[PDB]
């Protein structure tokens, strides 16, 4: 409607075909479009409409910063930021938000340091972060009665932060970290130390490149088979593995991967009135010249978070003044930024990725467990953070021995 | 006399509060360069500055104001490594030269990533041959490292790893933290680490040494190597984030070693400004409101002074300055070439620009004895000259070992 005023949102993500991660931005845009379509058809924000503007970060620090600066200088009066996919770009934007009183919601940045509310107070994310695996691993350790573990961490911020977070999760729980090992470019010395300390259950935090080196060292040290359990990050590319390949595969057999769950397994009606299964089919029907993105559900729910936040930001009997304050926003109003921040903090609805709720800007969501079984990653379980419950899928998880390994 | 503008960032607080003395040092240099008829007769160098608080988030707001508001700036002058990394990465988008007076980050030597960047501050890699020389002197082949994860420190440790490997020395344990060193320090104690290199800003140093006190990771068998840029009474300052008292902190830091770079010419010669190192110090002291020992950036102030001279001389050679625009490479390329060929005598010695190291040959080595720093030596890595005062002190009269040696 010509009389319907816009509620402008600064969309920041990689979109260009020139960069590999452009596929993520392009891949979530059908999910975003479906959320926007339904929100408008329902006129949930009446008499307003959600005006999402898109700016290409090109997954590059310099282009991302200029895209943000140019959106401020030349674009409409944005009320919040939606996006940030590449961690370095997301961090540059997220740390600066207070300078323009902008609340940000990311649907894809998972690195742990973004949970720091002193550095990123105005940052929120619908996707569970890398640290969210630690309460899930605790429930897995309790489930198989593993009371003694060793840790193997790559000495890089995103991994050392997950490892440091682990100590706090295991505290007051009856689990010993008998050996802590760290490496920069060669894990073999650290793997040799874990073997020497008779560690059986290994919690790994390292990148995709280092994982092949880690499993090659485990093979050389015979740190695999019925006596061992490796629990590592589950966010690596599918078929990341494809040491001789056969030897690498022998050491990898049965490793457990831990990552966020892309969509809810529950067949319950979400805020859109659609179940996650019905949403998934509509998403695959809407996307045309793009491959699917594992963050599409997080982007879809992310739009619902923004709409619900805006609806709450407008819930006052001081209606004309609140609408005028929104119309007047030009990045300098600390009060409106506070109203929006408080509204987002109250988020609590059932989304396509499960119950959407935040704890200090961090998503309380679902974690998926996979197990490597003959060159295939098989889903074996789900951990729900709100309920703090683990569900192991019957007849999936397998152990090379007659029983799961003993922690000693 | 056309106006020509410098957009500068000065850290008045935060990680390194260098702006406290570097801003007056820059103002002293601008007066001297301007009142010189033979340098830029047809131009007047003007300063537009902001307090970065050594914070990339706050610097992002000020970088926007510098770039998107008239007058056009010909050069950007940041201080801190984190702020310089952000503005040097972004500057290519505005074809702007970046000149830092304070950034030690070894990663800033990467010309592909920072193609318009120059610095008068040496690379932090200069500490590493001195650390290696001392490890050899004291016969240590096993070292541990603990770093806070700002790229300045991580890239210093990447360089140290190469230098130790070359000398037949191993880093046997590594730990890192973003803000909380509690887990890294506990792990160093459990691993029985003896010789430890700790890389972090002064604020994090207090958090580290409170954990060092609690874990008893100090005493006869432990040797800490730190960066010598902190205030002399750094461990004596009240800190709400630490529970440790002044007396507990004082005992935790006893006997530690520090390395720093000699930034002021020790010889009584007169540089391009016609000042001696000694008169520069009295002149800067004349401008300061607190004593040198009470002003952040005092040791770095000669570099700030010399950066203005370096820029002034480079502008003189290129001579069309009113016509600089952010969309034109022409003037940028010419000033880059003039900076690249800089060769003059400053208050910090012979000023030249070649990416990787950032010139001058000497480090100063100190030891904390009875709560006060004492000079123990100097090292020149170019000629391999360790000048030793014989003023170092150790419990029992000799340094400890890097490990037990008696388990047959
Ligand atoms: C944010 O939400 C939490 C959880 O409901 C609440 O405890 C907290 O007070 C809220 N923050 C505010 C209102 O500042
Ligand atoms: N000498 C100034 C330099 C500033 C920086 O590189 O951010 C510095 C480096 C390291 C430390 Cl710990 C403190 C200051």
């Amino acid at each position: 409607p010509p009389s319907s005023p816009p509620l402008s949102i600064m969309g920041l993500m990689p979109l260009t075909k020139e960069v590999a991660k452009g596929s993520i931005g392009r891949g979530v845009l059908p999910a975003v479009e479906l959320a926007i379509e339904q929100i408008r058809n329902e006129s949930l924000l009446r008499p307003y409409f959600l005006d999402l503007r898109l700016y290409d970060t090109e997954c590059d620090n310099a282009k991302g910063l200029k895209a943000f600066y140019d959106a401020i200088k030349y674009g409409p009066n944005h009320l919040m930021v939606f996006g940030g996919v590449c961690p370095s770009v997301t961090s540059i934007i997220a740390e600066s938000l207070q300078g323009w009183n902008l609340v940000q919601l990311s649907f894809a940045a998972t690195t742990p340091v973004l949970a720091d509310k002193k550095k990123y107070p105005y940052f929120f994310r619908t996707v569970p972060s890398d640290n969210a695996v630690n309460p899930a691993i605790l429930k897995l350790l309790k489930h198989y009665q593993w009371k003694r573990v060793g840790t193997l961490t790559q000495d890089v911020q995103r991994f050392s932060e997950v490892r440091n977070d682990l100590t706090g999760v295991l505290y007051g729980e009856d689990i010993e970290i008998s050996d802590t090992e760290s490496f920069s470019n060669d894990p073999c010395t650290s793997v040799k130390k874990l073997k020497g300390n008779d560690v059986r259950i290994i919690l790994g935090q390292f990148d995709q490149n280092m994982a092949a080196k880690v499993f090659c060292c485990a093979y050389e040290e015979n740190m695999y088979g019925s006596k061992y359990q490796w629990i590592i990050p589950g966010w690596y590319e599918p078929s990341w593995w494809e040491c001789l390949r056969k030897n690498l595969l022998a050491a990898m057999e049965g490793y457990i991967g831990v990552d966020f769950e892309p969509l809810s397994s529950k067949q319950i009606k979400t805020i859109s009135g659609k179940t996650p299964q019905q949403y998934e089919r509509e998403y695959n029907n809407k996307r045309s010249g793009v491959g699917p993105s594992k963050f599409h559900g997080y982007a879809y729910d992310g739009i619902w978070v923004i709409a619900k936040t805006l609806q709450r930001a407008m819930e006052t009997l001081h209606a004309s003044s609140r609408h005028q304050r929104i119309q007047d926003f030009n990045y300098t109003d600390h009060t409106l930024g506070r109203i929006i921040l408080n509204a987002m903090n109250e988020t609590n609805f059932f989304g396509v990725t499960g119950q959407v709720v935040f704890r200090n800007g961090e998503r309380m969501g679902t974690i998926k467990f996979t197990q490597f079984q003959d060159s295939r990653e098989v889903k074996v379980g789900e951990y729900n953070a709100v309920a703090d419950t683990l569900e192991i899928i019957n007849d999936t998880i397998r152990f090379q021995g007659s029983e799961p390994p003993k922690d000693d | 006399r056309r106006a020509v503008y410098i957009g500068a960032l000065f850290p008045m607080s935060g990680g390194w509060p260098g702006g406290q003395a570097c801003q007056p040092a820059v103002e002293m240099a601008l007066e001297d360069v301007n009142s010189r008829r033979d340098i830029l007769p047809d131009y007047e160098l003007k300063l537009i500055h902001h307090d970065s608080k050594c914070d990339p988030g706050q610097a992002t707001k000020y970088l926007y104001e510098l770039l998107y508001n008239d007058p056009i700036k010909i050069i950007l002058m940041p201080g801190c490594s984190s702020v310089s990394t952000l503005v040097a990465e972004a500057a290519r988008m505005w074809n702007l030269i970046v000149l830092s007076y304070g950034s030690s980050s070894p990663a800033l030597s990467n010309r592909q990533r920072f193609p318009t960047f120059f610095r008068t501050h040496p690379s932090a890699t200069l500490h590493n041959p001195t650390r290696v020389k001392l490890f050899e002197k004291w016969g240590w082949k096993k070292i541990a490292t603990i770093q806070q994860t700002t790229e300045v420190f991580t890239s210093t440790l990447d360089d140290l790893e190469e230098r130790v490997k070359e000398a037949g020395i191993e880093i046997t344990f590594r730990q890192s933290f973003f803000s909380d060193p509690a887990v890294p320090v506990k792990n160093l104690k459990r691993q029985d680490a003896r010789i430890i290199v700790g890389l972090f800003y002064e604020t994090e140093a207090r958090k580290v040494f409170c954990e060092v006190y609690k874990e008893r990771l100090f005493g006869k068998k432990y040797v800490w190597f730190l960066i010598g840029w902190y205030a002399d009474n750094w461990f004596k300052i009240y800190d709400p984030s630490i529970n440790c008292t002044v007396d507990e902190m004082t005992e935790a830091v006893e006997g530690h070693i520090t390395t720093e770079i000699v930034m002021l010419n020790p010889a009584n010669t007169r540089s391009i400004s016609n000042m001696t190192s000694q008169e520069f110090v009295e002149k800067l002291t004349k401008r300061l409101k607190r004593h040198p020992e009470e002003t952040g950036g005092f040791q770095e102030a000669p570099l700030a002074y010399d950066a203005i001279w370096a820029l002034a001389l480079a502008l003189n050679k290129t001579s069309r300055l009113e016509d600089f625009n952010y969309n034109n490479q022409t003037i940028t390329d010419q000033i880059y070439r003039a900076m690249n060929s800089s060769s003059f005598e400053g208050v910090s010695g012979h000023v030249v620009f070649d990416a990787s190291g950032s010139r001058m040959a000497w480090t100063l080595i100190e030891q904390l004895q009875g709560g006060s720093y004492k000079k123990i030596g100097y090292y020149d890595s170019t000629k391999d000259d360790l000048s030793w005062s014989k003023t170092d002190k150790w419990i029992g009269g000799s340094p400890p070992a890097d490990d037990y040696k008696d388990d047959d």
